RNA sequence: GUGGGAGAGGGUGGUGGAAUUCCCGGAGUAGCGGUGAAAUGCGCAGAUACCGGGAGGAACGCCGAUGGCGAAGGCAGCCACCUGGUCCACCCGUGACGCUGAGGCGCGAAAGCGUGGGGAGCAAACCGGAUUAGAUACCCGGGUAGUCCACGCCCUAAACGAUGCGCGCUAGGUCUCUGGGUCUCCUGGGGGCCGAAGCUAACGCGUUAAGCGCGCCGCCUGGGGAGUACGGCCGCAAGGC
């Protein structure tokens, strides 16, 4: 799973500034720790094809903040997938 | 780390002396995985509702150890090896549901 | 009509999730080592699931049984 | 010859034939008896009345070893499955008390298709 | 975000008891079985019925519900691990980041297909017994594929609520599952029943709409020919779109 040290580690890691849990850029962060720890799960048990679903909605929900940030600055973005190493 | 509860039901017509030499293996198995006895409830023996590996009792042991979740499995596994464990029931210990209280 | 006294009425305070006390537990089996319906444990269908698993639990152990012989007739 | 003088009585009902085998108090027959075991030969094996004589004749020729007192245990919803306890109770032999153990399972064999539907 | 919750939601390993079958031992003897009645069949190389031991496969009694979970298919012994969804409370953070969704991609009961394994019980085909005017059936005795596992295919269905998804609005009553509260009861999420307004050809629907509205997708246009032919795409094939 994933406790809350690690969790609250991300948010803080990743906060616009003190207080700052759910901002853009803490989404994504939070949304790419689960995305990769379910990843992972998933090139074990490739025949867990409901919790597969979970993942699909999680990346799609990730694009959909991304891409929503990327619209609003450009440059937090960049910023953001840099950290976060995403994309391409 | 996590909360468990090792129960274990050896058999019934171990001498002070065998009765002994298994349960420390217990003791000895708990350590190699992770284990952190907290308590123990060594009941003793008492009647099984069904006879279990031919015989009407069963000595029972208990202990609420803590260890690492990703080695409960392959401890159980282990303490079973023995012919003297005929029973090894392990589980996440629970807060108490009261009830009809 | 599931008639006569429940089952935790006539009980006082215990721990549904101990599946060790086969003086209580015990008492949730009929005659015959089925577990007794929500007619007659006088439980709570929340309460009566968690029922359900310790005693399983309990059978395991061998502390209840899984089957009893009727008796007379 | 053996003399045992108590033992078990079992009764195994069915819905073609009933079947009576008296044993010693480990189980191990001593004498028994069925539908078939008297004249009855078709469907008049899981007769009531079948039953009855089937289980009688087991009771005597359990007599016959010193038999006196019995425990009965009763398998199987045949016909005359309630007959063949009459008759014991009514064979000289003691019924010391009756008790089914019928076999079920916890759901373990697909049934004949002629035994199949639930709810 | 934080704190709580219920659950047969999924995947992996392990494990428990009942029952069937087979094998070993005991005891025991003439039938058992099966049917409307029978017969095939099995049994003196000793069956059935009974007790003890063992092997193996498949499925999980009671709990169990009118219940719960899931997007659908679907999901039920018990334990541990890995993992998805979801509801509630607090109003804490971002600040419209939303809805729908052609194509695409993935999932997709059963049967079926490939390779390997397994195989108790059941059982298309098939081999027999009966029934019948016949009986390529129903009933009975057998029994192969298959049913089970791994990996890869197939992509269908009365895949059904025969009811696409989201949002707002429009009386209540009653039972129920799950959560919060000052805990008769109030408030939220889900499952039912009856019903205001209204709707409907009618049956019925009726805050879980089939009502009143807006957004987006899919689909229909008399019956037969025909889900056929042709073409294309897909599949090892069966065959699918
Ligand atoms: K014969
Ligand atoms: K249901
Ligand atoms: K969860
Ligand atoms: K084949
Ligand atoms: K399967
Ligand atoms: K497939
Ligand atoms: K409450
Ligand atoms: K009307
Ligand atoms: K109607
Ligand atoms: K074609
Ligand atoms: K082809
Ligand atoms: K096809
Ligand atoms: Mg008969
Ligand atoms: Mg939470
Ligand atoms: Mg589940
Ligand atoms: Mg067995
Ligand atoms: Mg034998
Ligand atoms: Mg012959
Ligand atoms: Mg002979
Ligand atoms: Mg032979
Ligand atoms: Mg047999
Ligand atoms: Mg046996
Ligand atoms: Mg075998
Ligand atoms: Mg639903
Ligand atoms: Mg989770
Ligand atoms: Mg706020
Ligand atoms: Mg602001
Ligand atoms: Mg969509
Ligand atoms: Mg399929
Ligand atoms: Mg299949
Ligand atoms: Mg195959
Ligand atoms: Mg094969
Ligand atoms: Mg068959
Ligand atoms: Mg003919
Ligand atoms: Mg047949
Ligand atoms: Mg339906
Ligand atoms: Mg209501
Ligand atoms: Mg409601
Ligand atoms: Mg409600
Ligand atoms: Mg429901
Ligand atoms: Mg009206
Ligand atoms: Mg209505
Ligand atoms: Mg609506
Ligand atoms: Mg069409
Ligand atoms: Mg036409
Ligand atoms: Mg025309
Ligand atoms: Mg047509
Ligand atoms: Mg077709």
């Amino acid at each position: 799973p994933i406790t809350k040290e690690e969790k609250q580690k991300v948010i803080q890691e990743f906060a616009r500034f003190p207080g700052d849990t759910g901002s853009t850029e803490v989404q994504v962060a939070l949304l790419t720790l689960r995305i990769n720890r379910l990843s992972e799960h998933l090139k074990v048990h490739k025949k867990d094809h409901h919790s597969h679903r979970g993942l699909l909605m999680m990346v799609g929900q990730r694009r959909r903040l991304l891409r929503y940030l990327q619209r609003e600055d450009p440059e937090r973005y960049r910023a953001l997938i840099e950290k976060l190493g995403i994309r391409g | 780390m996590r909360r468990y509860e090792v129960n274990i039901v050896l058999n019934p017509n171990l001498d002070q002396s065998q009765l002994a030499l298994e349960k420390e293996i217990i003791q000895r198995a708990l350590e190699n995985y992770g284990a952190r006895v907290e308590k123990v409830e060594e009941l003793g023996l008492r009647r099984l509702a069904y006879p279990i590996a031919k015989d009407p009792q069963g000595y029972f042991l208990w202990y609420q150890v803590e260890m690492p979740e990703d080695r409960v499995n392959d401890l159980a596994r282990e303490l079973r090896i023995r012919d003297n464990v005929r029973r090894v029931m392990v589980v996440k210990s629970q807060e108490p549901f009261l009830a009809n209280a | 009509p599931s008639r006569k006294a429940k089952v935790k009425a006539t009980l006082g305070e215990f721990d549904l999730r101990d599946y060790r006390n086969v003086e209580v537990l015990k008492r949730f089996l009929s005659e015959t080592g089925k577990i007794l319906p929500r007619r007659r444990t006088g439980l709570s269908a929340k309460e009566q699931r968690i029922l359900a698993k310790t005693i399983k639990r309990a059978r395991i152990l061998g502390l209840l049984p899984f089957t009893e012989k009727l008796v007379r007739k | 010859k053996r003399q045992v003088a108590s033992g078990r009585a079992y009764i195994h009902a069915s819905y073609n034939n009933t079947i009576v085998t008296i044993t010693d108090p480990d189980g191990n027959p001593i004498t028994w008896s069925s539908g078939g075991v008297i004249g009855y030969k078709g469907s008049r094996k899981g007769t009531p009345y079948a039953a009855q004589l089937a289980a009688l004749d087991a009771a005597k020729k359990a007599m016959a070893y010193g038999m006196q007192s019995v425990d009965v245990i009763v398998r199987g919803t045949g016909a005359g499955r309630e007959q063949a306890i009459r008759a014991l109770q009514a064979s000289g032999l003691q019924v010391k008390s009756i008790v089914d153990d019928t076999p079920v399972p916890h759901n373990g064999c697909r049934p004949k298709k002629k035994f199949r539907k639930a709810s």
